Parts: structure tokens; sequence; C-alpha cells
């Protein structure tokens, strides 16, 4: 029975390669079902890329249609069909497990007690999405992201697996359309909620830490670029040389200088074409954050066009332009003469606090409780005979 | 036998659902709750069983003492199938129901099945130990999981807990082969057993 299968298994497969399909079998004989499960999951870790895959498979979901957990099952063959090379043949697979989980579930409630069962279904419509990106059809996958997100919201909560494998459907998609300011959202959340398994190859991580990158630079809000240093995934590659001059353009822009900016931009522009279309972006970011920064570490509430124009490297003229989108951002408040030639600022965005910072907040409140203090002292004496 | 008042631990880890005991051992559970329940009733029909879990990830109170099943039953629909067995939290939680009662004149028992070897910490396992022995609870263990694999660890503390008494403590141990779990409960004593007085 299965007896047949595991002959079969072995033979196509190489001599190294034995003994893994043997594990399965000796779980199986005893019965215990705790150590057959984890013994699956070593298979798909690390040898997804082995032809026998998605057979192995087909005689386990069938005897574990109903017995164990929804989520353990499904599992593998989402992992089995991101290692197939035709997408017409993972297509079909997942049109008839969507068709098998939806009669499953009448069957499947007296067995577990009372449970869900729309587990499956959700990471299965995920991967329908996925070979469609794969394949460059963008509205299919496109309906299935409103129909998918719905769902998410329907429920309290979603896992995260679950969410890891809607999330990844929308990196995707995004990337080709080519707004950088959808793709990095997604990014972030991704490394939140990021699966604990070592089944999601760190060669899929480096990558996505690689795009990460170039949505903030070419990014049109985004002054988080300390923050996206500190986090594990950028932290730790940055002394590969691909990921050099690349973390290099996040530390020219923090530190708010034009000439390590300019010597680095020239090269990587010809290298890369990615950083040629979108040129016009690239170049105005810098400018953007000079002054974003020299209003935020001062004090003072007002700078005119002569000191701004030696910052920015810019001339008076293009100043007045730099600094209506800035206001238009949401980076800054304020309002603007050309006949005193000021930028006035009232407003600046709360952005990342350092221990420093924290010293500050403190000492003028000591200031003030003082002064509370004071007052409610002379307006105990005030009014002494006439209170209730 | 005696007016007792017993809380049934049902254990809902990932070895709950071993295919050892047809049709699923999680199936087979279903079975057993119901079939001891009656058990103790038909005896004497003065006990009382409450219901928590001791597994889910969480332990939860289903169901304080009632002599109606319907409750039990219902508290036993409601769960989810993966958890881990807490077991030093099962034992504790279990103390405090048994405090409160509709009759306060019972016998303090706890039965559970263990469904699988524990992750527990030695220490914890000790305090529990002499916290059974002060409040004179006495515990009866079903186990068919913790022998797959496990070594006793509870043997001691179970064995100290036994003091000549009309209830006696005991570690009761099932072969966890084909012939169904209530059967090999009801096989074992467990109201065929005798006093330590």
């Amino acid at each position: 029975e299965i007896d047949t299968i595991l002959s079969t298994l072995r033979m196509e497969a190489d001599p190294s390669l034995h003994p893994l399909f043997e594990q399965f079998e000796k779980f199986y004989e005893e019965k215990l079902w705790f150590q057959l499960s984890e013994s699956l999951t070593k298979f798909f870790d690390d040898a997804k890329s082995t032809p026998l895959r998605l057979r192995l498979y087909d005689n386990f979901v069938s005897k574990f249609y109903d017995k164990i957990n929804q989520l353990s099952v499904v599992k593998y063959l989402l992992a089995s069909l991101k290692d197939s090379k035709d997408f017409d043949e993972s297509l079909k697979y997942l049109d008839d497990l969507k068709a098998q989980f939806q009669e499953l579930d009448s069957k499947k409630q007296r067995n577990n007690g009372s449970k869900d069962h729309g587990d499956g279904i959700l990471l299965i419509d995920s991967e329908i999405a996925r070979t469609y990106l794969l394949k460059n059809d963008l509205v299919k996958a496109r309906d299935l992201l409103d129909d998918l997100e719905k769902t998410l919201d329907k429920k309290d909560s979603i896992p995260l697996r679950i969410t890891n494998s809607f999330y990844s459907t929308n990196s995707q998609y995004f990337k080709f359309k080519n707004d950088f300011n959808s793709f990095y959202y997604t990014s972030l959340l991704y490394l939140s909620t990021l699966e604990p398994s070592t089944s999601i190859t760190l060669a899929e991580r480096q990558q996505l830490a690689y795009d990460l990158s170039i949505s903030a630079l070419l990014g049109d809000k985004i002054y988080n670029f300390g923050e996206l240093l500190h986090h594990p995934i950028m932290e730790t590659i940055v002394n590969d040389s691909n990921y050099d001059w690349l973390f290099q353009l996040l530390n020219a822009l923090t530190v708010g200088d034009f000439d390590k900016f300019d010597s680095l931009i020239k090269v990587q522009i010809s290298k890369i074409p990615i950083l040629a279309q979108h040129e016009s972006f690239l170049r105005q970011k810098i400018c953007l954050m000079t002054l974003i920064e020299t209003v935020f570490v001062k004090n003072i509430r007002m700078l005119s066009f002569e000191d701004i124009s030696k910052a920015t490297h810019l001339p008076k003229d293009n100043v007045e332009h730099l600094v209506m989108r800035a206001i238009s951002l949401g980076l800054l408040k304020g309002s603007i003469d050309q006949v005193n030639e000021l930028v006035t600022i009232s407003w600046v965005q709360p952005r990342i606090i350092s221990g420093d910072q924290i010293t500050k907040m403190k000492d003028r409140l000591v200031e003030w409780n003082d002064q509370v203090e004071k007052l409610g002292k002379k307006m105990e004496a005030r009014g002494q005979s006439i209170w209730v | 036998m005696v007016l007792e008042a017993t809380v049934l631990v049902i254990d809902n880890s990932e070895y709950s659902r071993n295919g050892d005991f047809p049709r699923t051992r999680f199936e087979a559970q279903i079975d057993s709750v119901e079939f001891i329940f009656q058990a103790k009733r038909n005896s004497n029909p003065e006990n009382t069983v409450g219901l928590i879990s001791g597994a889910g990830a969480n332990p939860r109170v289903l169901s304080t003492f009632t002599a109606e099943f319907g409750k039990i039953l219902a508290g036993l629909h409601d769960t989810q199938i993966e958890g881990k067995l807490h077991m030093a939290t099962a034992l504790q939680i279990a103390q405090l129901t048994l405090k409160h009662r509709q009759n306060k004149v019972q016998h303090q028992r706890i039965v559970a099945f263990v469904c699988s070897p524990i992750s527990d910490s030695r220490d914890e396992l000790i305090r529990l130990a002499k916290t059974l022995k002060k409040n004179n609870v006495a515990v009866d263990i079903i186990n068919f999981g913790e022998i797959e694999q496990n070594t006793e660890l509870l043997d001691e503390f179970i064995a100290a807990v036994n003091n000549p008494q009309e209830e006696t403590s005991h570690l009761l141990t099932v072969t966890p082969g084909p012939r169904l779990l209530y059967e090999n409960i009801a096989s074992s004593p467990i109201i065929l057993e005798e006093g330590s007085s």
C-alpha cells in the first residue's frame, strides 16, 4: 500500500536520499504521528528541490485528510509547488485541492470536535495568485487580493503562517508596477510576522532586503533610514560587497552630505538601470532630507533662503519649490514669504527618540511642576474663608 | 463507591491524535470522557465531575462540578486540537476548583489522562507533591502517553501522596495497543480499586 509507493520513491532517487523515505515508514508502523509530521518538515526544509517531493505528499494527504490538523498538511503542498518550473501544472493541483477542502469540512468538523477549516483555503488562493504573477498576469492576482484581504478582516485574527503568504503575494505584484512606496509597507510587515521556519530560505530574505533598500532611496516620505539599519535584516549583511555601496546611499542620506552621495550615484546609475528610470525622484530626495534635518536639530523656527541655498546646493529660485514639496509631503508645516524670504516652521515630524532627548524632555517638566505648585500655594492663602 | 468530587483533565497535545487507539486517539478520548463520567455516577450517584483542559497551549476551565454530562460534553466539543500538556498548571487549577464546591463533604480526586511525555521542570514537580499532601487530595493518573519513550518522573510524588486513607492514590499504566481506550481504563482499577486504610 504505502510499501509499493515507498520502493518507487527510493529507486528514481539517489542512495543519499533513501534513509529519508525510511524514517517516515517507521513512524507509521509504531503509529507515532507527532513524529511523522516533524519528519516531513525536515524533508521540505531542504529537499523541496528533489523530483519526488510532490508524489511523497500524495500518499500522506490521503491518509491525514481529516485525522491531524489542516495547517500542517497543506504546508507541504505549497512548498512543493514553489519548486515547480512549470506553473500551468501548479495551477491545476491547487484547483483540485481547493475543491477537496470545500468537501472536507463537512466530515472534518465532527472529528476535531469543532474547528475552522477555512485555513487551508486562504493559503490555496494565495498560491493561485503567485503562480499567475510568475507568469505575468497582474489582473487575475489583482481580484484575488481584494477578496482575500476582506476574509482576513472578517476573523479577529489571522495566523502568522497564513498572513506571511498573503503578504508574500502583495510583494510580488508591487515591484512589477514599480511603486516603491507600496513595496515598502509590505516588506516591513513581512519581517514582523516572518515565519520561524528555516523552511523560508535565507536566499529569499537577502533578495528581499536589497529591494527594500531600493524602496527607501526612491521613497516619498520615508525618513526611517536609521531604523532600517537596526533590524537584523540589514545589520548583518553590511559587510557583503554588492550591499556595501547600497547602504552607503543610506548613510550619506542620514548625515546629509552631497559629495559622498554624488560620488556613489554616478557609478551605480550606469551599472544598474533601476536607478536610471527613477533618477528624477533620487536627486530631489537628498534635498528634502537636508532641509528637514537642519530644521529638527535646532530649536529656532526660521531660516532664510540664503542659509538654505548653501546647505542644499540649489539657487534661491529652486529653494521655493523645495519648500513647497516638503509641506505638501507632510514633513513640515509653516508659511512662506518672498518679501522677507523666510520659511517659518511651526511643525516638525516626530522621528527616532535617542537616549539624550529623554533627559531633555524631563528638564522642562520639572520647570513646569514648580510653577504649578507655587501658584497653588498662593491660591490657597487667597479665598481662605470662601470655599465649599 | 463514596460521594466523590473529581476533576477530569483532558490532554489536547499533539500526541493526543496518535493512531495507536482507533480511529484516532482524539476520537477514542470522546468515548472515554463520556464512559468514565458515567462509571462514576453509576457507582454511587452522589458523584460530581468538573472539566478543565490541561492543554491547548493554555489551560481552560470549561465546567465546574455538575451532575449533568451535557455540560461536560459541551466543554469537550469546544477544544483546539493542538496544545502541549503543562502538567503543573493542571494540578494547581484542579486543587483550587476542589476548594469550592456545592458539597464540601466529598472526596477530593483528580484523574488525568496523560497523552504525552512531560516537558515540565523538575523543581516544579516537587512543589506540587507536597501541595497534594497538604490539602489531602489523591490522584490517579491514566498513563498511556508517558511510557511511549519517557520514564515516569511522576511516580515518587503519587506514591508520597498515599497515606492510610479511604482513597488510595495510584499510577495506572495502560498497554497502548488496540483494544480501545475506554476498555483498558475499565480493566484497570479505578472503581474496582481498594483503600489504603
